[PDB]
């Protein structure tokens, strides 16, 4: 039922990997009204505070939700290192 | 012009009593303060802190003897002024009641801010922070061994705050913690005159440099922290005190502590069979070089009959001298610029007799010395356990204090719930006032987090800290 | 005619100050008493005795709260009389100082004679002796289950002493032990007025029968022992008290203890997580059936802010009532024949609110109940270990106390050296006065030996008695 | 506030003293409605169950109430050993 | 009564600060005969052993005496870094 | 060096044996000036206080001294039960 350690470690590793490009990530988490699934919102912006993009993920399982967040962060890093 | 009506302030900070009051209702204000202080959790905790030996005296029993000596110095001063018909001229005609009560409550709560294990518990907190903040590297233009990015010198308007915060955090003093505990944590809401009686020194904790020669004695130790700067200014405005000045009644409390410094420890040594009464008498005779004070008590007894008269004999010779010294230098004490203490004569030389015997035969015992080394190790270990709390970021700590159920920091969140609720409430109130959209928020937040960490450690009994240290290391 | 100068006695029993004294030197006499009492070993031992729970209050912290309530009742009484211009008519014009000091010192040392483990420690001493002396068999003409040959009824002039000794030894009370401890054992040499403030009851310990209906309340419990009969007569002659009469100032001390009876235990229960503040408030609301006292404090806070105002609210409503009750019934209190207490109105019904909640939710806790049964077993075992000392003969015990190196009693001599030196000195002084060539020597010697045994047990802390019991049984 | 040990011991001694004459004592205790004082009722009867007499005592103090009960029991014993 | 930790730390910091200029400090402490005040003597010299200057401070309080020693050491460092 | 348990037990047994004839024994013990040997004095008298006889024994050994005391007590008992 509880989040697995490896998923949290991978999420932190992705966060640090994208932080190595002088970036930052904000994290928000809550529970939705009627969809009966937890929601996590991520925002990516640079140090000066210029927001680049945001995303929101909804799921009733912690493991799947964290994996989706981690792979979205990895895709963001990949796209941001394709150029710039 | 000496006028004690401008010094004895019966107003409060919150829900202050306004309007004109008679002599009877003024006295009722100073009795509720006594009820608040005596029935406070801070005073109850004094019976679980050791003086020297872990029938031995604790800090609660020690502060009860200092309270009795203070009463007696105030009564001698009040009675001597009535003989000179100066009570009405000095404004003390209708204030003889609170005059003794303030001294008695200042003597009682003169050790409420001491950390566990005492002196060596105070040093351990200072060294551990000194390695993380390196205050000596912020004295001049940017050089930097600081372990915090936000407090590293890089920005002239922001470097002064950085060096002030770095210097203050490495200066922990029990007297400075007493003011913070009485106002911010316990929220006792005492009168202005009562708070001024526990302000022993006037040097700010963030002070770096040389002190003025006119106040080299009153500023020998830190007196208050930076988080209380606004509160101390209001207190000075309320009590009509200049910068770096002292309250007149603080001198009486200082003299009472100096009288009851080593005499109790000598009696406690006999009860632990370190030596016998005859051996102690021989040691005192050898160290002295006495007849009116010690010899009178020796021939009037045998253990509970030697000190019972020695205390009386030394009081009857020391109290009048203190009263005369207080009365003679009255304008300077009232102004708050007296750069000396009440106690170079046969009176001051007598205290050194008890001072020298105690340091050579009691303070050097192997059992006393061992506890001092064990206490230093316990406090250092506790600060290392909570070190992950200081390594987090502003957003992570804000999420921890707001959500209280964090899935990203399992270890850090569990350590956070061990802190007392009053300290957390104080932290929330302190950070709930700073301008969020300012370039000074991280510095103040880190300072308040460090203060919150320091409050939790210093508010423990010696016995509780040892148990927590052993349990958190998976030993017990 | 009411005259407090005939009640406030500043003379002593030994080296009494003679001659006429002024108002200043009279006050100095009552300050040395304060110094003696505060710096006494009997008061220091109060911090190792438990009130209910073994940040919790001890007997020392409890007696400090009673002392504050007493001060406040005396100050209200003194201030109310000045409004009626009766201070000069009653002789209190030059005695306002000692009047409060006597009450304050009587409130302080109101529990110095309690045995270890308290109430159940008091019962255990009584039953163990009741099985060896059988007092109920000496009420009438000779019948005899007594285990002592010298105390068995057989001789009209000698049977009265036998039954008196048999009845007294089975009546141990802490208040009666307080007088003995303050005079014979500690040898504090207090003033007559100070000793009279701790004489709560007037019934002799050897009393058997029905008490007069005029004093059925003042003689509900024993007040003093037979060994202090000569001392109590001198005290009555010095303070101008009739037979079975009370000192006027004792009433104020009694009312102070009744106010601080259960309120502290309720606060101590919350600190041990028995319940929460909200749960306690709900329980009080349910038990009450409050708005001015409890509701005002509830909305003014949360744990260290609910009781801090409840205490003030109840004091401001209870103290004036006690002062008015003291003032109204003044001639009877001064005569010492008032057969009632200061505290059947909304004031007395309020105390029962705190009384009923404490007995149902705090005193019935399993952890509190277990300690009561363990304490009863410890005291009974200690009396059985020292039973061989009571089985010896007069000559054998005399040889033991005189030679100290006996080759015929190896076990008995070693038990004898464990007794404190002060108790042995008191025994030697007591038996060093009776006529040797009298047919009453064995009876008095046995009585004094039993008293010596009882002094040693009752002068222990709870923690020391448990350790000694475990060590003497080869367990630790 | 609590009952003293000696008073309870004396009460038990009186009860046994009257029990030595092949008698019995019943004990009842309660709290009154408005008098604000505890009440204790005693009944004395022999083994066969023939009630001899009863008494009720009211007081707000435990020590005085128990002393009154003890002295009433002693008076009953005295009167019952004056004859029969 | 005892020396405060901060004063000792400042004294050691000043000693190390002046030691960073390849210097050395000798420390002596004793009690005077009749002035009833402790005395501390400091001597400043380089590594080769050539004495530069000395000073002696007398006071009956430890805190003030150590502060005077620390500020004298700081003045010595200041004067010795003004030139050379 | 110390007295043996059996000798003390025998001494007590003899004392009780002679006490069974409603008698009493007083015991005194001290050290002599120059003979360098301990001395023990015994006195035998009845309950009314009429002294019958006394004896004193001197020896530097505890065991021998106690045996002599015990056998003298036994001889006293024997002689006192030969008649009366
Ligand atoms: N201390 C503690 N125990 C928990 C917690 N949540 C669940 N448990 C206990 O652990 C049991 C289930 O373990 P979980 O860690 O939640 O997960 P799991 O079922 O082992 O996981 P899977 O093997 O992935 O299915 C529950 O039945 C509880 O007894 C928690 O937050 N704290
Ligand atoms: N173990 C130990 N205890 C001491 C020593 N000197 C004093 N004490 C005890 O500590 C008490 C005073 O504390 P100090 O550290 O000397 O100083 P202080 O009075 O707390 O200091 P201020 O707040 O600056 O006035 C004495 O009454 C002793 O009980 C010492 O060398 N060793
Ligand atoms: N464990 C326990 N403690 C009690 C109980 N009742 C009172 N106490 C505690 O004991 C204190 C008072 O002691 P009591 O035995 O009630 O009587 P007292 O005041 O000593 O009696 P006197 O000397 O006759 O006035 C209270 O303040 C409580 O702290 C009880 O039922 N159980
Ligand atoms: N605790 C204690 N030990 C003793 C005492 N006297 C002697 N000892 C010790 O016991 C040793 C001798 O034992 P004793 O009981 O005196 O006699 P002993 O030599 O064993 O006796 P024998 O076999 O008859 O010669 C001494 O060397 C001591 O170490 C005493 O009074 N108390
Ligand atoms: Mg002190
Ligand atoms: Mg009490």
């Amino acid at each position: 039922g509880r989040l697995y350690s490896g998923n949290l470690a991978a999420f932190k590793a992705a966060t640090n990997k994208l932080f190595q490009l002088d970036l930052a990530v904000i994290y928000d988490d809550w529970y939705d009204a009627y969809t009966r699934k937890d929601c996590i919102r991520l925002r990516i912006e640079d140090r000066s505070g210029n927001l680049i993009d945001t995303s929101t993920f909804y799921h009733h399982d912690e493991d799947v939700l964290f994996n989706m967040c981690t792979d979205w962060l990895n895709h963001m890093y990949d796209q941001l290192k394709d150029w710039k | 012009q000496i006028d004690f009506r401008k010094k004895i302030n019966w107003h409060r900070r919150y829900r202050s009593p306004q309007g004109v009051k008679t002599e009877h209702e003024i006295l009722r204000i100073f009795e509720s303060d006594r009820g608040r202080i005596i029935n406070s959790p801070a005073i109850r905790r004094l019976q679980q802190k050791t003086q020297v030996f872990p029938a031995v005296r604790t800090r609660l029993t020690h502060s009860m003897e200092v309270q009795q000596v203070g009463r007696y110095i105030a009564k001698e001063i009040l009675s001597r002024l009535k003989e000179l018909k100066l009570l009405e001229a000095y404004g003390l005609d209708e204030l003889t009641g609170p005059f003794e009560s303030i001294v008695e409550m200042s003597c009682l709560m003169h050790d409420i801010g001491n950390p566990p294990f005492g002196h060596f518990g105070e040093a351990a907190i200072n060294d551990w922070f000194r390695q993380r903040l390196h205050p000596e590297d912020a004295e001049s233009q940017p050089l930097d061994r600081c372990s915090v990015a936000a407090l590293r010198l890089r920005e002239e308007p922001l470097n002064e705050l950085r060096r002030k915060i770095r210097q203050d955090l490495c200066h922990f003093e029990g007297n400075a913690q007493g003011i913070r505990l009485v106002h911010t944590l316990m929220r006792m809401n005492l009168t202005w005159a009562q708070v001024g009686g526990i302000l022993k020194y006037t040097r700010p904790a963030w002070w770096r440099g040389e002190t003025p020669e006119t106040h080299h004695y009153l500023m020998k130790k830190p007196g208050y922290y930076l988080s209380e700067e606004a509160y101390i200014a209001r207190l000075r405005k309320e009590l009509n005190l200049a910068l770096y000045s002292r309250f007149p009644l603080t001198w009486i409390m200082e003299a009472a502590d100096d009288i009851s410094y080593c005499v109790a420890d000598l009696e406690d040594a006999v009860e632990k069979r370190i030596f016998t009464v005859e051996q102690l008498y021989h040691h005192l005779h050898e160290a002295w070089g006495f007849s009116l004070v010690v010899e009178n008590a020796w021939e009037k007894s045998t253990e509970d009959q030697f000190f019972m008269y020695l205390r009386v004999n030394t009081l009857n010779k020391l109290v009048p001298y203190a009263a005369q010294r207080f009365i003679d230098n009255l304008p300077a004490i009232f102004a708050g610029t007296f750069n000396h203490a009440l106690l170079a004569s046969e009176c001051s030389d007598l205290l050194k007799l008890y001072k020298n015997v105690a340091v050579k035969h009691v303070f050097s015992h192997p059992d006393v010395e061992r506890l001092e080394l064990q206490g230093y190790r316990v406090i250092s270990g506790l600060l290392e356990i909570y070190r992950p709390l200081l390594s987090l970021s502003l957003s992570d700590f804000t999420e921890l204090v707001e959500k209280e159920r964090v899935k990203r920091f399992p270890i850090e969140s569990r350590l956070f719930h061990k802190l007392s609720t009053r300290h957390r409430l104080a932290y929330v109130e302190a950070v709930s006032k700073l301008p969020s959209d300012s370039p000074e928020f991280p510095l103040w937040e880190y300072y308040y987090r460090c203060r919150l960490l320091q409050d939790y450690i210093s508010g423990m009994t010696d016995l509780y800290a040892w148990d927590e240290y052993r349990r958190l290391m998976a030993v017990e």
